[PDB]
RNA sequence: UAAGGUGAUAUGAACCGUUAUAACCGGCGAUUUCCGAAUGGGGAAACCCAGUGUGUUUCGACACACUAUCAUUAACUGAAUCCAUAGGUUAAUGAGGCGAACCGGGGGAACUGAAACAUCUAAGUACCCCGAGGAAAAGAAAUCAACCGAGAUUCCCCCAG
RNA sequence: UUUUGUAUAAUGGGUCAGCGACUUAUAUUCUGUAGCAAGGUUAACCGAAUAGGGGAGCCGAAGGGAAACCGAGUCUUAACUGGGCGUUAAGUUGCAGGGUAUAGACCCGAAACCCGGUGAUCUAGCCAUGGGCAGGUUGAAGGUUGGGUAACACUAACUGGAGGACCGAACCGACUAAUGUUGAAAAAUUAGCGGAUGACUUGUGGCUGGGGGUGAAAGGCCAAUCAAACCGGGAGAUAGCU
RNA sequence: GUUUAUUAAAAACACAGCACUGUGCAAACACGAAAGUGGACGUAUACGGUGUGACGCCUGCCCGGUGCCGGAAGGUUAAUU
RNA sequence: UGAGCCUUGAUGGAAGUGUGGACGCCAGUCUGCAUGGCUUUAAUGUUUGAUGUUCUAACGUUGACCCGUAAUCCGGGUUGCGGACAGUGUCUGGUGGGUAGUUUGACUGGGGCGGUCU
RNA sequence: GCUUGACUGCGAGCGUGACGGCGCGAGCAGGUGCGAAAGCAGGUCAUAGUGAUCCGGUGGUUCUGAAUGGAAGGGCCAUC
């Protein structure tokens, strides 16, 4: 009463249960062929070394790309014009490329698939607010303003 | 007789009813066979309860480990 | 070691020896037909038949020598199925069978007694089977003791009929 | 010898010679005898071996009570009485003997039970492969032809050749009588008798093993042995019997 | 036709025929601790067991008892928890 | 389909017209549904016992085919059929002259039958 | 009529048995009933109405209780 599956199949168990099991089921189809499972203590903390490495994300890896935020605030400016013009409007597009691309100001890249901004962005010039979306774990916030030329 | 894992019995004994019979008792144990080893594949052994019980806390390879060499 | 000596039932014949290789005794060897675990195959035991090698060779023959089965290991080969195994060959080791008792172990009676007979006894005896040694077996406390302590096993005398 | 009782015509012995049955071990208890004495005595073992050493231990000098316990007393009972068992009985250790105990237990003897082997060269079945059956008789089925039927059945002859068929040698078997009965013979001889192409008979070899086999069935046969073979063993079974 | 080899050859055993009953094949059944073998290289017109014993005319009544076959609702009931 | 824990239920968003199940001391209330302005006891979750369904994957195969192999054995493999059955081990109720070990008294004008054993 | 002597603990000394055992019994101790009292009562006029041992069951008791305290179990007494 004591297995391992991982590869969950339609037992009340996924990832392996690593509590009581179903017993004399595995002995012959489960185990054989099928999905190996002895939960004894060797071949048990044996599942850390790949499970236990998925959650150290919220450390390691959310720290290589949680500083969002941090590493992007007290940002250049950003003066990426919108071509200000017709008595009073715009003609340049602001919507996802101007906004992500106001960056490469050195040299720096990125994509246009981390922002947050729900309607589309009027075709003003003001204070432009780029609340930058990467993860859900972190956000961050980016400014962009328009000028005439 | 095999039960290969374990020893076996096959050991005599008097079986006595209500007082005394001075007949005897022996054949017991199991069989059954192919068991699945995770390395290549599967030979037949004819173990028996206890000694199938026994490829349970133990594993599959230590418990031939023996029946092989020695 | 030695003057005698060639085993015995009977000499006898033909002989060997007396100084130190005649005997005779002891040690190490050489040889040692056929059967018999018998082992090349077979077989009503001491017989029948073959394969592959040898030299002497009028160079056909001769006899000789090796060729059983298992197990361990080594190498080479190797199916259904890529693989890998199963299997096959070869070779080096080793075993095999006898053996009086004691010894360990597996299996295990009945007559008999109980003044009958089932429990019980005879007795784990008889016997059968396997194994090993020169002895075997057992053996350094998950022992005993009783608030004191002893200190592996084994065998002897008491405890006790 | 056995019996109330035997010359008994009840048992045993032809005779002689040799052999033939109360032993032995340890334990226990008496008797005699010896040693020592309220003490006697060691066992194994050591050994300068029958010494000497060794007193572990056994027995006796205290018993009563189921026992705790008490103690020349003690149980009994509520009893301090009486009553039961004890209390100025010498034991102990050898040696020899009487008896007993455990043993084969004075000696001889069963019918049997159990264990392990040897036996199907006899015999009972069965398997494989070979052989035998002089002679004479009857004469089925089938068929040919004539007849006959619309066609067949039916029929008559001739051919044909069957059959656990007939008679009868070999061969196989045994119903009767005589003889034999210390035989010629541990089942036969003589004169008859039954089967004799069949569930037949026979040579050679093989296969069934003892509580087992085989059996046209008698408990028959399984090597002159069978309501459980032969050989060895448990085994000196047991024998309130002779 | 067979039988008590060695006191019984028969009215006894066998027999062909009949009946009951079991067996679906890895058959029932038997030998065997088992493997395996026979049954049978057969397969229900087959094989086994029991009784009767050519053939002819037949084979009556009883299922209370025992055995066997079916049912199995309800009562009693083992190990086991 | 029982039974355990116990989870939601009936005792101990705002009126009016109706429907179903509840039960009766009965003359009745309970309880979900449109428009209208703790235990007595049920359902789902589950735990475990029952029968019955189907599956494959232990297990069987005296079906076929492929090798070992110019085998009827055996083993491995593929495939088919059967299937948690069958069958085996331990335990347990039957039945059990198939077999085995035994018992089945004595007195007595022989013994047996009858009768009697204090 | 009144009652529980169909009592408890012992028993001089006898009778009868191979033995196991069986029977008779005055008297003594503690407490009873009946009688004013002497006294009588330890089952029925007497003689048949019975079963040894083992294995246990029930109640009582600090008899014992395997290191010790308990306990189980054993003894003892009563009884089935
Ligand atoms: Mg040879
Ligand atoms: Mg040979
Ligand atoms: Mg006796
Ligand atoms: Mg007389
Ligand atoms: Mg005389
Ligand atoms: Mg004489
Ligand atoms: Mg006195
Ligand atoms: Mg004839
Ligand atoms: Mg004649
Ligand atoms: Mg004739
Ligand atoms: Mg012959
Ligand atoms: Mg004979
Ligand atoms: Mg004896
Ligand atoms: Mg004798
Ligand atoms: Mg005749
Ligand atoms: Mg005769
Ligand atoms: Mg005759
Ligand atoms: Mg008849
Ligand atoms: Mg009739
Ligand atoms: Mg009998
Ligand atoms: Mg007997
Ligand atoms: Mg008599
Ligand atoms: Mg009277």
């Amino acid at each position: 009463m004591q297995v391992i599956l991982l590869d969950k199949v339609a037992n009340l168990g996924s990832l392996g249960d690593q509590v009581n099991v179903k017993a004399g089921y595995a002995r012959n189809f489960l185990v054989p062929q099928g999905k190996a499972v002895p939960a004894t203590k060797k071949n048990i903390e044996f599942f850390e070394a790949r499970r236990a490495e998925l959650e150290a994300k919220l450390a390691e890896v959310l720290a290589a790309a949680n500083a969002r935020a941090e590493k992007i605030n007290a940002l250049e400016t950003v003066t990426i014009a919108s071509k200000a013009g017709d008595e009073g409007k715009l003609f340049g597009s602001i919507g996802t490329r101007d906004i992500a691309d106001a960056v490469t100001a050195a040299g720096v890249e990125v994509a246009k698939s981390e922002v947050r901004l729900p309607n589309g962005v009027l075709r003003t010039t003001g204070e432009h607010e780029v609340s930058f979306q990467v993860h859900s774990e972190v956000f961050a916030k980016v400014i962009v303003n328009v000028v005439a030329e | 007789m095999k039960k290969d894992i374990h020893p076996k019995y096959e050991e005599i004994t008097a079986s006595c009813s209500c007082g005394n019979v001075m007949k005897i008792r022996s054949t017991v144990g199991h069989d059954l066979n192919l068991d699945v080893c995770s390395k290549c594949h599967p030979f037949f052994t004819g173990k028996q309860r206890d000694v199938a019980t026994g490829g349970r806390v133990d594993r599959f390879n230590k418990r031939f480990n023996i029946p092989g060499s020695k």
